[PDB]
């Protein structure tokens, strides 16, 4: 899993709903 | 403490060493120091001195 | 006695510690000059004697290289007297 | 005839004053106060550093064991 | 009595009595007065334009869930620090701005920030690098590779922060906080990854002074 | 010996202290002294121009400590008495 | 055995001229005629000088209170 921070990046810009 | 009107030669704070013969002490540790030289360089004579407790990093015979 | 210690509160409320519980009192900042080379801007809660401090919402404050302004932020702090150099009653401060 | 260092300091109060701390940087202002453990409160304050005014800085007080010495001015 | 006193102790003892003698604390009153030297001090952030600003239990669920990425990074670190690319992956010295940026960012078109590249960097070197992207920031578009960059450096960071690490970051978050003013739909890319890494500088690291309270 | 009173109550509680020398050291206090001499277990040591250091305990010097940093958390107006 | 504060009394009844070593500094040394001194060794010193090392200089202070925390060596002159 060598772009897993990539991946959590991804994650928390999409977490954003507002 | 024993050490009395023996030659000593001294290490003071700020990289400074100077050399004489002790004639007296304080319960504090400060003392007094005669026919002594400060060691730059060469160096010269200031004869009988205060000397403070703290400010001796090492004291050396 | 230990009543004569309300002396101390006498003292520190005039001579030269007004400095510190002015803003202890009034909520105020103050401008610390400090041996780290950098100046804390801060609010005095809590000090002693030897102004040894407690502070809040401190700004350290420094340059460096052409130098730039540097800067970061401390919620609580403990400062120990002896890091302190000089303290500004009312500083001046600007963007 | 010895003036000792409390009734010194006591005699600078309300006049110009200069303060030198252990590190090389000095104080002009009027003293205005002082306490047990020989702090200062100092106002009108400037600041010299390697002899450059170095600014101004109004009311200060100055933690004791940082003071080299003081004296007296014009 | 009144004649000179002949030991040390005498004399201590008489300047003593002297000493209650005068007042313990004194206070000259003055009468004006002048002008005083500023002290220059940097901007916080600017705050969100309504209806941008995040809410705290966005904030507090980005942090904890950067947390959980931190344990993970460093847990691993070993594993990827042995493992490799090509000629490739050459990292470019640690004090080559223009090449970590050129490695980072592209006109190739860039490395993207992997645990098997960031996992090998020291921290005098993501410190720098940090930097290194914080320039090329101030005088380029915030791009959603740029993004992944300084997150992932920002997932690298080992506390206690070295002073100057705290005005490194601190100097980005006013960048995202500037950078956000332009915007102008909520649907802009740049919206939630600017309050991202407002958040994790504010509140992961401790200066919330900087931190976006809604309201 | 009001203020140091308060520090000797800070058992338990993680802080960063700033050295003298700049180092930044971060860790759970385990004890501090009349003197400040303070004693940390689970400790991060961040220097200047190296990598930092892990330790499972290390004591330091009331006289080599700037200040402490304490935690937001800290309730200073009950600490305060 | 002469005891330091001894020696600094003799300084004070003599009033002699003295040459202090400073704590914080090997750049500069003080010298004054010493008139007043308390157990703390404050000393206040008369005619004062600033003697700068190497640069052989000599600054005028006139009367000046020295702060005892700041003395390595005292010599006389």
């Amino acid at each position: 899993d060598d772009t897993a921070l990539i991946k959590a990046y991804d994650k928390a810009v999409a977490s954003f709903k507002h | 403490k024993k050490f009395m009107d023996k030659k000593l030669s001294l290490k003071l704070n700020g990289g400074r060493h100077v050399q004489g013969i002790l004639r007296g002490f304080d319960p504090f540790m400060n003392l007094v120091i005669d026919e002594c030289v400060e060691m730059a360089g060469q160096q010269n004579n200031i004869g009988m001195v205060v000397i403070r407790g703290n400010s001796i990093i090492m004291l050396e015979a | 006695p230990e009543e004569l210690q309300k002396r101390e509160e006498e003292e520190f409320n005039t001579g030269p510690l007004s400095v510190l519980t002015q803003s202890v009192k009034n909520n105020t900042q103050v401008l610390i000059n400090c041996r780290n080379n950098k100046k804390l801007l801060g609010r005095v809660k809590a000090f002693d004697a030897h102004c040894n401090m407690v502070l809040e919402n401190v700004k350290e404050m420094w340059t460096e290289v052409k130098p730039v302004n540097k800067d970061r932020y401390i919620s609580k702090m403990f400062l120990r007297g002896d890091s302190v150099i000089v303290v500004l009653r009312n500083p001046l401060i600007a963007g | 005839l010895p003036l000792n260092p409390k009734p010194f300091l006591n005699g600078l109060t309300g006049k110009p004053v200069m303060v030198k701390l252990k590190w090389g940087m000095e104080y002009k202002g009027y003293l205005v106060s002082v306490d047990g453990y020989m702090n200062m409160q100092l106002a009108n304050t400037e600041e010299y550093i390697d002899g450059a005014l170095s600014g101004h800085l109004g009311e200060v007080l100055i933690r004791c064991n940082n003071v080299l010495y003081i004296r007296g001015v014009e | 009595p009144s004649v000179p006193p002949r030991t040390p102790q005498e004399y201590l003892r008489r300047v003593q009595i002297e000493a209650a003698q005068c007042p313990d604390v004194v206070v000259a009153q003055i009468d004006p007065k002048r002008k005083q030297s500023v002290n220059i001090s940097l901007s916080g952030c600017q705050p969100a334009p309504e209806g941008y600003s995040p809410t705290l239990q966005w904030q507090q669920q980005q942090v904890a869930q950067f947390s959980t990425v931190r344990q993970n990074v460093n847990k691993h670190r070993s594993h990827w620090k042995s493992q490799q690319l090509d000629s490739n992956v050459t990292m470019p010295k640690s004090e080559d701005e223009e090449g970590w940026k050129k490695f980072c960012l592209g006109e190739q078109i860039g490395f993207p920030p992997l645990l098997s590249i960031v996992s090998r960097m020291n921290q005098a070197t993501v410190t720098s690098v940090l930097e290194y992207l914080s320039n090329w920031f101030g005088e380029r578009d915030f791009t959603p590779e740029l993004g992944r960059w300084l997150y992932a450096l920002l997932a690298c960071l080992e506390k206690p922060l070295l002073p100057e690490a705290h005005s490194l970051i601190r100097q980005l978050a006013r960048r995202c906080s500037e950078v956000r003013l332009l915007v102008d739909s909520k649907d802009d890319e740049r919206v939630p990854a600017l309050n991202l890494l407002i958040c994790l500088v504010s509140r992961y690291f401790d200066q919330r002074d900087l931190a976006d309270e809604p309201s | 010996m009001k203020l140091v009173r308060f520090l000797m109550k800070l058992s338990h509680e993680t802080v960063t202290i700033e050295l003298k020398n700049g180092t930044q050291v971060h860790g759970t206090i385990t004890g501090v002294d009349v003197s400040m001499n303070t004693h940390l277990k689970a400790v991060k040591m961040t220097l200047k121009n190296r990598e930092p250091v892990q330790l499972e305990t290390l004591s330091i010097r009331g006289n080599n400590i700037r200040y402490f940093i304490l935690p937001d958390s800290l309730p200073l107006d009950t600490l305060l008495v | 055995m002469v005891q330091p504060i001894n020696l600094i009394f003799r300084y004070l009844q003599n009033r002699s001229r003295i040459q202090v070593w400073l704590y914080e500094q090997v750049n500069m040394r003080i010298e004054g005629c010493i008139i007043g001194f308390d157990e703390y060794m404050n000393l206040v010193l008369d005619d004062a000088e600033e003697i700068h090392s190497k640069t052989k200089s000599r600054k005028q202070l006139g009367r000046i209170m020295l702060k005892g925390d700041n003395i390595t060596l005292l010599q006389s002159v």
